[PDB]
RNA sequence: AUCGAGAGGCU
């Protein structure tokens, strides 16, 4: 994530070859998605990328203080001073094929975090794991071999398909089935079984 | 409120007309009132439709608000699905809420009405007047885990 | 209760094989071939006894019967055959 | 913790410039900028990677054992 | 801060008091201290329930007298229009927290963009200490290699952020590419 | 709750979500790590023991391969540890716990699951890395965003399961959505602003490009289309080129405003036999809509056609776009010089306006309008000034935005953004708001400390002038985050209370199922309604047509619709059938058009007696102008030479279809009667469609093409019938739930608040309120 | 770390929301998200 | 000279070539400047033996920063990757092994540069695994810092690689690229705000190419083939070497397909 | 498999309209107070000047794939500057005996008037368009 | 954890062949070409090559997955002309360009100073 | 086995 709520998953990684890059040879670490900008007014990104692009060149610190008498076009002056475009766009020619894109992109150097929250710590996977003792059911937690809740209001769902046996399976050999023997006069799981 | 209306000639035509608007609501008086149209006059309070206009005006009301409700949003649900809503609140002797004091107190067994609210209370009293459960409910069978009468088992299949 | 049957004639159900019958029988067959039970079809060239099933009920040789059990009690019996698939 | 050996971005070494800057910067006592220009260092993906460079290790090394 | 008249409306502090400051804070002779302006009547504790009772001011530039061509760019600011004032706020930015104080530019962000990155700030890695190989906790994650941000906040000299920082200035490209 | 209505189960899986353009829809990325874990039961079959044996050679560890293996003895054999995992016998009837493999269907979903569409199947399809795939398209009916969302998997153990899954819960069926009468599919943001510009007039593409592309689309004919250009150099242009993507035999007609035939700003869209004609493709076209490219190719072609067009769109886009580029910075959020000065014009005559308001207020000149006081009054004076300066200057930046401005763009095509978006990154941003009401006075009589006491200035109750880009001044920051935090608690209730609104619909209407006989009944028998949707129909199937019977003239209405075989005016002139010379007077043929007419005039009288709005756009079980146009293309009709149907022919065809457009089948007056009143409205349109003038002026049809029209409209009204079993309870109250869920926030109680009122019988209501007429 | 301990919790849709008085003492962005929204603040 | 591509270089240095590339269709340069990057083989450390480590650094971490280390790739041809070679994991003419031993002597701080690392495999005379130092003072990179107490005593083993399976195997320093400094072409629409031209800078290449006439229509027919580059080096290996190692790598590449084309 | 209509326009009216590469053009026949059309059209391969005098002309040819010219070889049916392809989606009959042919290459569209060429144009899917200098 | 072993992008193995041919449906004269074990790099330059060469109708490639390094070329040509006499052609052309850039480079080095 | 707290996700 940056530092405006831009939560992001990494989707692929490419390399630097299929990467697009600058007549400068500079090549992207990261690649985001323009359509994420404006439904959510982190205006404050796109300035940040350019405050260090100003600040990377000219080798001064970013002053990103709030309630500050910056600029952006006084930002957009310092940048050109130094032979960038002065709205942070760049020429950048494809990876592939090298045929400049049409379209000029927004580089800069940007503020990037790392998340406590981490996939191959996340990933979970059970098939006939472990089970509970009190309701015969599998216990819960991937922590513990756990296995995932078929929440009834999945369940409702599914039923509006109208899929009775894949119901039946989900909830009779996928968790405690059970077999029991009852009386027909007294309708009650109070029998003597001796099966052998 | 400028609504349309057929033009002498026949097609539709916008004819204004001034609409009164309230902050309150006692039907069965204000109905009664001279200078007015008793057969268009409307009133949010349903309820009071229901206990004036009879129980077939009140549904149309229920849905009406309902539709505008959904519509406040630029939104849409076709008609089918908020008429079986409306319906079945309905479908009984007047409204009957979406409430553990509403649907949960009709005679639909009692596993089918205990797994919402109150169970054990049901339960008890289900243990008291000796309900028989009909176990054709959804809810009886996946809590037994038989197959439930749905559209993939609402039938049995046999041989020639 | 007592033989409440209907007769053949007097249906009204669908003759449309709906959805929902059509997906158990496809399963129910399905079954069957997934143990080894008899085809009655040329099986030309194929192996997942699912598409095998939708082959058998395109050339209607499915001999299985739907039971459409109707609220009150009664119940009309449907062979593949004289039942649509569309 | 530590001075990275080269830019992620493009991979021209860094490391060999580390002493150079802090060294360029006090004995020579110039700016930032006149400095990473020095090294050949005129991209920002390198610049950036001395420039916002913190060195922690000399904290690290307080501790005794 | 605090304001009284003179001469006419001031606020008490002065450049001399400033120097007095910058120089009991370079010595890194009577040392000039927080609690130095707190007795010598410079600067008050104002609660919530007091503040009732004052008109503060936004900038020490409100209490200059003025009396057209300005750069566009710049934001508006409201004209004062008020005389009877008593104090003027340290800074403006101060009204912030501490993990917000970190955001860049947060003076320009829809405010829930900055309360969600306020909650995250507190899940990003970074070093949490310099003794972290020292100390045995349950859990702790530390980046290879930390980058002190190029857009910086003043909060964060106070907040030690640009000495134990959790991010990296990675170049970053706005672009649709390949969908992914 | 916890044990028996829902609970834990095997072969379960979760992990993150990411997107992936090269997918198909109906496929869904696992991990090889799940799959290496997860098992089907598969019997051995003389089909299958090859595979199956070689599966075992490959083990547990590494897929493809089999975990357990069941004997007929009932006692299992692990692979993982055994002395014979190498060497065994496979005999028939055995039981191979295999990997899950590809082309395997798989139940997916996303909680919470408000939605039918958000436990779907899919199929398998194994790739390395460690997060679920799916396509882009597949987000709308989850709510998926790939900002770390968490997805669920779940695995059949037996054929039945996936023969219920592969034709029931398969993705392509739940494209068109029951709920809405639409498609919740569709492309999706990159896609789209790439369609948009790809399909731009101004779009030009060569050969080198042209070639890719062409590749791109798997199902592929091979032959290219001839370009549109040629002499100077030839050229593709961005709808030649897509439409290749587009099958063969789809016709889509759309006019927005100013479409004319010409399209001088190519507005609108239309489409013809898998070609585009003209149109720039954005969202109207493409996306989620009804009357969409989406509905067409479902209803016509069918599911699996419009799901392989899916990722035939996307992939041409996708490398278009990838070779053309995007980008958003802030350049696209700056307006110029003079566009500035005018914002803070009329910013300025905004701020006089109200002081000259708050100046007449101070006089006690207000006229207290009658049922609100005077305070009341000034506060929506000024609430209405504020946003009548931030609309126009938000206007007054939109028009100065350029073309080639990205924001407008992504606007333009509908991939995500708005113009209040606009309006506050770069004209001015508004007044905050709080319960309603603007900025209360927490201190007292002041807003904040730097104010004076008793000050209703704009800024001293939250007018926030300067836009996102000029920089929000602190006490504008400070009543901006004072709106944030209502917006935010206002979510983290609704969501709650939206929760337990659904559940209590969920388990209200869990036993509402359509019987055989469509008496919509309940547990109990107890009868709901006596033809679901009182029409009989399935809520999909069913499209927004309109009747031409209401509104308009009566004079056009003739016009239009009199056809009177005894008047040399009032006739079907012979241009218009070979048999119109002979066709004058025989009064046994304008006894069965006045019987029309009559029949015609009747039903327009009886709808115009139930829509008194007259609207005209209306759901129905069968679209008609796509049959028709289905029949002009497909017997390539001349439109010069006359027709041959009689028009004993026409009438008696159409009073025969009704005859057997059934829904219900008894053989008795009730039933009966009950079928002319389902199928009473679209008999109507039918009539109207289908006049015996229409036909022949405005349609031009042969006999043979309206006998397959009428049996194509037969046979698609019979799909149209709503299936019995569908426990239509559950999908009505999943169809009205979810809404809530988004119901985001002139004087009334609306939104979940109403709902809230509503469901729960509220006697004590917070506004009731009477409309007299 | 700093953030958890300038911690404020309240044990109690009216108090959640920013209130005026809150200027300059607690921050107006700092809270958690979801439930107990805006009853645990930060100096 | 030769029929065909005609370069120009405008500069040479020891570390960097700016140069003009004249009558070659662009997907041709496109894959050089790929494989200038990927497939270009060199050699660095792929295995760390750690023996004792006292250090404040985490050993992965260590064995991480070796890995970036650049050393000599001169006559890397004549060594064969370890996938190839016959040994039991590492030959003298598939790998070579390296060492590194340094002591917290100084109370002062101990530093550990790249120029301390002690080689030990036969080099057989070739030109390859001298840790490259470019630094003024001939001290390399920084490895790691020492204070007095602590040891660190280690044995790397590198082996030949490609950029592609690490980016350490890479001479990967930015590759400027440039063509038509004038957009003749109309490849790219320029974003403008009130002027196309006053906003966007002009490249240093618009000093070689002539402007166009403002009467002067669209050669559409016109295709780019002069295009400007700058390859720069870490020191791996010399730039002269750069460049023609790759363009030797490409054509080993298409040799590739035509000789398992005439196997089939 | 030859010529369909023929005639000659003097330029009306050019408008570079949103689009910065094509131009909407419109013109009438020249010594013909009664036929006119409206076409779009490149401007950058073909540039086209206000009240210039323009040869049109419209072909049938001269289904399987497309090939570029391998050579001279393939002869073609055009020294003119300018050639487009077509289709046929509306036919206005819009007085008596006057009629208006609508044409679409490829999104550049194209509007005909008069009731000269009744004899040729036809709903044919094949339809190209040839302007000489 | 599920990330593939670097080395699966250049190292064919069990059996992978380096190249594998099909005939394509519904177009004669054409053929699809399994390039295994590569990227972009190799394909687009044998497409901007076979463009050059009159007697070649179609040649395109598509790189089908970003994680696997494999991609598809197709080649319609005329008749009476075998595609991968035209992939022979093409190739032998980019060789024979590649030499001659590698002389020139080399003479224009060498006489370059510093 | 319970309980408590923190965190994830929904333009
Ligand atoms: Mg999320
Ligand atoms: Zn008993
Ligand atoms: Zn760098
Ligand atoms: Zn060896």
């Amino acid at each position: 994530a940056s530092r405006h709520g831009q939560k992001g998953t990494i989707g692929i990684t490419y390399r630097r070859e299929d990467m697009p890059f600058t007549a400068e040879g500079i090549v992207p670490d990261l690649i985001i998605n323009p359509h994420a900008i404006p439904s959510r007014m982190t205006v404050a990104h796109l300035i940040e990328c350019l405050l260090s692009k100003v600040a990377a060149l000219s080798g001064n610190e970013g002053d990103a203080s709030p309630f500050t008498d910056i600029t952006v076009e006084g930002i957009s002056k310092l940048l050109r001073e130094h032979g960038y475009q002065s709205r942070g766009f760049e020429v950048m020619y494809n990876g592939h094929t090298g045929k400049k894109l049409m379209a000029q992109i927004f580089f800069g150097p940007t503020y990037y975090q790392r998340l406590r929250h981490m996939v191959d710590d996340k990933i979970h996977a059970r098939a006939r794991g472990p089970m509970q003792v009190l309701t015969r059911q599998p216990v819960e937690g991937r922590s513990r071999d756990g296995g995932l809740r078929f929440g009834e209001m999945e369940r409702d769902c599914m039923i509006a398909h109208g899929a009775a046996s894949f119901l039946k399976e989900r909830l009779m050999e996928a968790s405690d089935a059970f077999r029991v023997h009852i009386c027909g006069i007294c309708g009650l799981m109070t029998v003597i079984a001796k099966l052998n | 409120y400028d609504r349309k209306v057929p033009s002498p000639t026949g097609e539709y035509v916008k004819e204004p007309e001034w609409v009164l608007e309230t902050d309150g609501v006692n039907l069965s008086e204000v109905m009664t009132v001279p200078g007015i149209d008793p057969t268009r006059i409307y009133t949010n309070s349903f309820i009071d439709i229901m206990e004036v206009l009879g129980i077939e005006a009140g549904r149309a009301a229920l849905y009406k608000e309902v539709y505008n409700v959904i519509a406040s949003d630029g939104s849409y649900v076709n008609y089918r699905h908020m008429a079986l809503l409306v319906d079945v609140m309905t479908t009984q002797g007047g409204l009957t809420s979406v409430t553990r004091h509403g649907f949960n107190r009709s005679n639909t067994g009692a596993l089918m009405r205990c797994s919402f609210e109150e169970t054990v209370e049901i339960l008890f009293e289900a243990g008291a007047s000796a309900e028989l459960d009909d176990c054709r409910g959804v809810s009886e069978n996946v809590i037994l885990g038989q197959m439930a009468p749905i559209g993939t088992g609402a039938f049995d299949v046999m041989i020639d | 209760l007592k033989e409440k049957a209907i007769p053949k004639d007097q249906r009204a159900t669908t003759p449309y094989m709906t959805k929902y019958e059509r997906a158990r029988i496809l399963g129910t067959r399905a079954l069957q071939i997934s143990m080894n039970a008899p085809v009655f079809v040329d099986l030309e060239g194929e192996t997942d006894p699912l598409r095998i099933a939708m082959k058998e009920l395109a050339e209607k040789k499915i001999p299985l019967v739907i039971r459409r059990y109707l609220p009150d009690g009664s119940f009309e019996d449907w062979s593949v055959e004289e039942l649509i698939v569309d | 913790m530590i001075v990275p050996v080269r830019c992620f971005s493009c991979g021209k070494v860094v490391g060999d410039k580390w002493e150079s800057y802090l060294n360029l910067l006090q004995e020579d006592e110039l700016d930032e900028g006149t400095a990473l220009s020095r090294l050949g260092l005129k991209r920002y993906c390198c610049r950036r990677m001395i420039l916002t460079h913190v060195d922690l290790i000399e904290k690290f090394l307080r501790y005794n054992p | 801060f605090i304001v009284e008249d003179d001469g006419h409306k001031e606020l008490k502090v002065r450049k001399g008091h400033i120097a007095k400051l910058m120089a009991t804070e370079y010595q890194d002779v009577e040392e000039y201290t927080w609690s130095s302006l707190l007795n010598e009547g410079l600067v008050e504790y104002i609660d919530a329930e007091e503040e009732e009772s004052i008109l503060i001011a936004m900038q020490p530039e409100d209490l200059e007298p003025a009396e057209l061509d300005v750069d566009p760019a710049k934001r508006i600011r409201v004209s004062h229009h008020a005389t009877t004032f008593t104090h003027c706020e340290i800074h403006p930015s101060m009204i912030l927290g501490v993990a917000a104080s970190i955001i860049p530019f947060p003076d320009h962000n829809q405010s829930p963009r900055n309360t969600y990155q306020s909650a995250m700030g507190k899940q990003a890695m970074g070093v949490f200490l310099t003794n972290y190989n020292v100390r045995m906790d349950t859990m702790a994650n530390i980046l290879y290699y930390p980058q002190k941000p190029l857009g910086t906040t003043r909060a964060m000299e106070y907040l030690k952020f640009r000495e134990l920082p959790a991010g990296q200035n990675a170049i970053v490209a706005i672009a649709c590419y390949s969908g992914y | 709750r916890g044990n028996l209505m829902g609970k834990r189960v095997d072969f379960s899986a979760r992990t993150v979500i990411s997107g992936d353009p090269n997918l198909e829809l109906d496929q869904v990325g696992v991990p090889k790590s799940i799959a290496k874990t997860l098992t089907y039961p598969e019997v051995v079959t003389p089909y299958n023991i090859d595979r199956l044996t070689q599966l075992v050679r490959n083990g547990p560890n590494e897929h493809p391969g089999a975990k357990y293996v069941i004997r007929d003895s009932g006692d299992r054999i692990d692979l993982r540890y055994s002395k014979r995992a190498g060497d065994i016998q496979l005999q028939y009837g055995w039981k191979v716990e295999r990997h899950i493999m590809d082309n395997d269907p798989v139940l997916f979903n996303r909680q919470p699951s408000l939605h039918k569409m958000s436990m779907m199947a899919h199929r398998v399809k194994v790739i390395p890395y460690s997060t679920f795939r799916l396509n882009l398209s597949v987000t709308s009916p989850y709510n998926a965003d790939f900002d770390g969302d968490e997805m669920n998997l779940h695995v059949p153990q037996s054929e039945e399961t996936r023969a219920e899954l592969s034709q029931l819960c398969a993705v392509p069926l739940q494209i068109v959505s029951p709920q809405s009468n639409k498609p919740c599919m569709g492309i999706v943001q990159d896609t789209l602003c790439g369609i948009r510009k790809l399909t731009l007039r101004d779009t030009f593409i060569e050969l080198d490009q042209v070639l890719n592309m062409l590749y791109w689309v798997p199902d592929w004919d091979g032959v290219i289309p001839t370009p549109a250009i040629i002499k100077p150099k030839p050229l593709w242009s961005g709808k030649q080129i897509l439409s290749v993507a587009i099958p063969n035999g789809i016709h889509l007609q759309r006019f927005d405003e100013g479409t004319t035939l010409l399209s001088p700003k190519d507005n609108g869209m239309l489409i013809i036999d898998g070609q585009i004609i003209f149109g720039v493709v954005e969202k109207k076209t493409v996306g989620s809509s009804n009357g969409g490219l989406i509905h067409v190719v479902t209803r016509e072609k069918g599911p699996q056609v419009c799901a392989k067009l899916f990722g035939n769109i996307q992939k041409v886009v996708n490398f278009w776009l990838l070779h053309n580029g995007f980008s958003t910075g802030i350049g696209d959020t700056i307006a110029d010089g003079p566009t500035m000065r005018e914002i803070t014009e009329t910013i300025a005559e905004a701020k006089k306006k109200v002081l000259d308001v708050t100046k007449e207020a101070q006089a006690n000149l207000l006229t207290a309008k009658h049922g609100m006081t005077l305070r009341e009054s000034f506060e929506d004076n000024v609430v209405r000034f504020l946003n009548e300066a931030r609309d126009k200057a938000g206007r007054l930046a939109e028009v100065n935005l350029k073309d080639l401005n990205n924001v407008k763009q992504m606007v333009m095509a509908g991939s995500k953004g708005s113009f209040i978006n606009i309006a506050q990154m770069s004209a001015c941003v508004g007044q905050q708001s709080v319960e309603g009401k603007r900025i209360a006075f927490g201190f007292v009589d002041r807003t904040l400390p730097h104010f004076s006491k008793d000050d209703y200035s704009p800024e001293s109750k939250g007018f926030v002038e300067n836009s996102y880009l000029r920089g929000l001044t602190p006490q504008e920051f400070f009543f901006h985050a004072m709106g944030g935090r209502e917006g935010l608690i206002d979510t983290a209730v609704k969501t709650a209370e939206t929760g337990y609104i659904q559940r209590r619909l969920v388990k209200a209407l869990e036993d509402i199922m359509v019987h055989y006989d469509n008496t919509t009944r309940n547990s109990l028998g107890n009868v709901i309604q006596f033809i679901y949707g009182e029409d009989g129909m399935d809520a999909a199937h069913i499209e927004k047509q309109s009747l031409d019977t209401i509104g308009g003239s009566d004079a056009a209405f003739e016009k239009r619709y009199r056809v009177d075989l005894l008047n040399t005016d009032h006739t079907l002139d012979p241009s218009l059938l070979e048999s119109g010379s002979e066709i004058l007077g025989d009064l046994k043929l304008q006894v069965l058009l006045d019987e029309e007419y009559k029949q015609l005039v009747k039903d327009r009288k009886f709808l115009r007696e139930v829509f008194v709005d007259g609207e005209a756009n209306w759901p129905l079980p069968v679209n008609i102008r796509r049959i028709i146009q289905n029949a002009q293309q497909t017997f390539h009709i001349d439109h010069t030479k006359p027709s041959d149907l009689t028009i004993k022919d026409i009438v008696l065809g159409v009073k025969d279809l009704q005859e057997n457009l059934l829904v219900l089948r008894g053989k008795n007056e009730i039933i009966q009667n009950a079928q002319r009143d389902a199928v009473t409205l679209f008999c109507c349109l039918l009539r109207s469609r289908l006049a015996t003038r229409r036909v022949l002026q405005e349609y031009r049809l042969t006999k043979q093409a309206f006998d397959w029209v009428l049996s194509n409209i037969e046979a698609q009204f019979l799909r149209s019938v709503v299936h019995p079993g569908e426990m239509v309870g559950v999908l009505a109250a999943q169809s009205i739930g979810e809404p809530a869920t988004q119901m985001t926030l002139k004087k009334v109680t609306s939104g979940v608040p109403r709902l809230k009122e509503i469901l729960n019988v509220a006697k004590n209501m917070k506004t009731p309120s009477l409309t007299v007429y | 770390t700093l953030s958890h301990l300038r911690r404020t919790n309240t044990p109690i849709a009216k108090p959640r929301q920013l209130h005026n008085t809150h200027w300059g003492l607690v921050c107006p962005a700092e809270t958690p998200e979801g439930q107990a929204c805006g009853l645990v603040k930060n100096l | 000279s030769e029929e065909g591509p005609q370069v120009k270089i405008r500069e040479a240095s020891k570390d960097n070539v700016d140069f003009i590339l004249s009558n070659v269709d662009l997907a041709m340069a496109n894959s050089l400047r790929r494989v200038m990057i990927a497939e270009i083989p060199t050699l660095a450390i792929d295995s760390v033996e750690v023996e004792t480590n006292t250090t404040v650094l985490a050993d992965e971490f260590i064995a991480h920063r070796l890995g970036l280390i650049p050393l000599q790739s001169m006559d890397i041809e004549q060594l064969e990757y370890s996938r190839d070679c016959f040994c039991e994991d590492h030959c003298d003419k598939c790998s070579v092994v390296l060492t590194l031993q340094a002591f917290g002597e100084s109370e002062s701080t101990t530093n550990v540069y790249s120029k301390d690392l002690v080689i030990v495999s036969n080099l057989m005379g070739r030109n390859i695994g001298h840790p490259i130092i470019q630094d003024k003072e001939g001290n390399g990179v920084l490895i790691c810092k020492l204070r007095k107490g602590q040891e660190l005593k280690l044995t790397c083993v590198a082996k030949k690689g490609i950029a592609k399976e690490h980016a350490k195997w890479g001479p990967a320093a930015a590759i400027e690229f440039e063509y038509d400094p004038w957009n003749k072409l109309k490849h790219t629409d320029y974003w403008y705000e009130q002027d196309s031209a006053k906003e966007w800078p002009q490249s240093k290449n618009c000093e070689y190419e002539d402007p166009p006439n403002e009467g002067d229509p669209f050669d559409y027919k016109a295709q780019a083939d002069t295009f400007y580059m700058n390859v720069e080096s870490v020191g791996s290996i010399p730039v002269d070497q750069v460049v023609v190692r790759g363009i030797d790598t490409l054509q080993k590449k298409v040799a590739s397909i035509l000789l398992a084309l005439t196997q089939m | 498999s030859n010529t369909l209509f023929d005639d000659i326009f003097q330029v009306s009216e050019v408008d570079p309209g949103r689009y910065n590469k094509v131009c909407r053009i419109e013109a009438a026949s020249t010594t013909q107070d009664q036929c006119k059309l409206t076409l779009d059209i490149n401007v950058e391969l073909f540039p086209v000047a206000a009240q210039d005098s323009l040869t049109v002309t419209i072909a049938s040819s001269l289904t399987r794939s497309w090939r570029p010219p391998q050579a001279g070889d393939r002869s073609l049916a055009d020294d003119y500057d300018y050639v487009m392809y077509g289709t046929a989606y509306k036919f206005e009959e819009v007085s008596k005996d006057l009629i208006a042919v609508y044409y679409s290459f490829g999104g550049l569209l194209m509007r005909l008037e008069g009731n000269y060429r009744n004899l040729n144009n036809l709903k044919q899917e094949n339809a190209y368009l040839l302007i000489r200098r | 954890m599920n990330a593939p072993d670097r080395f699966e992008l250049f190292l064919l193995g069990e059996g992978e062949s380096k190249l594998k041919i099909d005939p394509d449906t519904k177009a004669p004269n054409a053929v699809v070409i399994t390039f295994e074990k590569e990227d972009h790099t190799l394909g687009n330059l044998i497409r901007a090559e076979l463009l050059n060469d009159r007697k070649v109708l179609f040649a395109a490639y598509k790189v089908e997955h970003p994680f696997f390094a494999r991609f598809k070329l197709r080649i319609q040509t005329t008749e009476g002309y075998d595609p991968k006499d035209a992939l022979k052609n093409a190739c032998n052309s980019i060789i024979n360009k590649l030499g001659a850039l590698k002389t020139n480079f080399e003479t224009e080095w060498n006489l370059q100073t510093l």
